[PDB]
């Protein structure tokens, strides 16, 4: 969308070499931008389902989600960060809402060599940086 | 160079050196202060030795640190009197409950770096270390000690936080309940001291019946399930169905007026809160840890009960290691002495930068 958003994406991929692909989702649920090596278009419905999920006492949450044909089990879910990990070694996904608990998201697809949570401090920080810019 | 491992339970501290097979020191998690005002406080075995001229407190309730001044004495006593080390010379691995509030995790971290000046530290979830002690990284742990019982499903070394079940029913409640039902028989246990005797009766002669109703028949038809026991004064008492009615409380918490479903059903509940794609792994890797899981027959009872709740062809395996009173400590010993773990420690340089909230970044 802007040069400052692309600068955030460029910076994230420079600082975290196990980050393989990035997608940013806007306040309106749509793709602001994403890296050329993947397209999350067809998966926006389950992604936006997860982002707007607010459980009442007895409700079971989404435990699994598919993005570009990779199935990710949810292993962490707060308003700040949500982690999906593929159980057959095909990588992980970090989904950080923008703002915290909001409809936007910074999404980082992670290489299966990394532990998903290791990229989390940086990714969380760049989601904070994106609040102004979407 | 040699790391320390301290496992702080509601009842018992387990402390030692990373890379050892067993805790060097196991002692009661209590601080005693003089009844009149020889020292200003006492910890552990010594507090117990002198119980009668002190007032005893438990700093940890249901696995959570609530008396931070008393906890600091326990930690000081551990470093200086039990392990005989200078804490500034040793990375220290600590343990915590599942769903330990964030402010507690920080306060533990703050105290270790600022009061004890440790060069490095780490905190891990207890159940997660038990799983690590059985050589597995995926599984569901039933962890039941003195103050608290959890079901903890774990995938590849990390608890699934949405799926953890806590139940405020554990060994101290079972001792109190066993005290309550020996009154039916005629006997009388009420004091702190009498309670300890009943703890020892519980530990020696209790067991989990495979079928509770078949066991109640066999006990009240004859005396082949009765055992004798000798009190410190000399009186020889006889107990029958109290042997298995006491730990039946775990599987039927309404025995002590509690509303929860039993440990078997909370296991199922926790498994079902997880994704179907790891359920086979969860059912096949059911690890019991903690002192309250030591009752004879509890693995076989749990095997039966989960089999009745699970899909009919699901493969179910209960792993009850002999050493499971100390599995949590053992897990920490193995974790902390590993070569690959030496990047994982929160260093004092890291703490000075980011303050106590560093623990959230580095310890999950
Ligand atoms: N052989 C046994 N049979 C039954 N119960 C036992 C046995 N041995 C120990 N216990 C009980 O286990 C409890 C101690 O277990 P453990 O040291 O694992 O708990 P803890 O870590 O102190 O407490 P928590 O984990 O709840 O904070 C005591 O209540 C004790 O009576
Ligand atoms: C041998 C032993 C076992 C234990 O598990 O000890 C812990 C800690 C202990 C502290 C008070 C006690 C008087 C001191 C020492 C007993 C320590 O309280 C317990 O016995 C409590 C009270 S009865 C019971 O079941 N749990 C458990
Ligand atoms: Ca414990």
């Amino acid at each position: 969308m802007s040069e400052k958003i692309e600068g955030i994406i460029d910076d994230l991929l420079n600082v975290e070499e196990n980050a393989d692909a990035i997608a940013i989702i806007g306040k309106d649920g749509q793709i602001v931008t994403q890296t050329e090596n993947w397209n999350v278009s067809n998966d926006l419905e389950i992604i936006n389902e997860l982002l707007n999920e607010k459980l009442a006492l007895g409700e079971k949450g989404i435990t699994s989600l598919s993005i570009q044909g990779i199935k990710y089990m949810i292993v962490e879910n707060t308003e700040e960060r949500k982690i999906g990990t593929n159980i057959t070694g095909k990588g992980h996904v970090l989904i950080c809402p923008i703002p915290i608990g909001g409809p936007g998201a910074l999404i980082a697809y992670v290489n299966p060599r990394a532990g998903p949570r290791d990229l989390l401090f940086n990714v969380q920080e760049y989601a904070k940086k994106l609040i102004n810019l979407i | 160079t040699t790391a320390l491992v301290c496992d702080n339970g509601s009842g018992l501290v387990k402390a030692g050196f990373a890379g050892d097979d067993a805790p060097r020191a196991v002692f009661p998690s209590i601080v005693g202060r003089p009844r009149h005002q020889q020292k200003d406080s006492y910890v552990g075995d010594e507090a117990q030795s002198k119980r009668g001229i002190l007032t005893l407190k438990y700093p940890i309730e249901h696995g959570i640190i609530t008396n931070w001044d008393d906890m600091e004495k326990i930690w000081h006593h551990t470093f200086y009197n039990e392990l005989r080390v200078a804490p500034e010379e040793h990375p220290t691995l600590l343990t915590e409950a599942p769903l330990n509030p964030k402010a507690n995790r920080e306060k533990m971290t703050q105290i270790m770096f600022e009061t004890f000046n440790v060069p490095a530290m780490y905190v891990a979830i207890q159940a997660v270390l038990s799983l690590y002690a059985s050589g597995r990284t995926t599984g569901i742990v039933l962890d039941s000690g003195d103050g608290v019982t959890h079901n903890v499903p774990i995938y590849e070394g990390y608890a699934l936080p949405h799926a953890i079940m806590r139940l405020d029913l554990a060994g101290r409640d079972l001792t109190d309940y066993l005290m309550k039902i020996l009154t039916e028989r005629g006997y009388s246990f009420v004091t702190t001291a009498e309670r300890e005797i009943v703890r020892d009766i519980k530990e020696k002669l209790c067991y989990v019946a495979l079928d509770f109703e078949n066991e109640m028949a066999t006990a009240a038809s004859s005396s082949s399930l009765e055992k004798s026991y000798e009190l410190p004064d000399g009186q020889v008492i006889t107990i029958g169905n109290e042997r298995f009615r006491c730990p039946e409380t775990l599987f039927q918490p309404s025995f002590i007026g509690m509303e929860s479903a039993g440990i078997h059903e909370t296991t199922y509940n926790s498994i079902m809160k997880c994704d179907i794609d790891i359920r086979k792994d969860l059912y096949a890797n059911n690890v019991m840890s903690g002192g309250t899981t030591m009752y004879p027959g509890i693995a076989d009872r749990m095997q039966k009960e989960i089999t009745a709740l699970a899909p009919s062809t699901m493969k179910i395996k209960i792993i009850a290691p002999p050493e499971r009173k100390y599995s949590v400590w053992i897990g920490g010993s193995i974790l902390a002495s590993l070569s690959t773990f030496q990047q994982m420690w929160i260093t004092k340089q890291e703490y000075d930068e980011a303050g106590p909230s560093i623990v959230h970044r580095k310890c999950f």
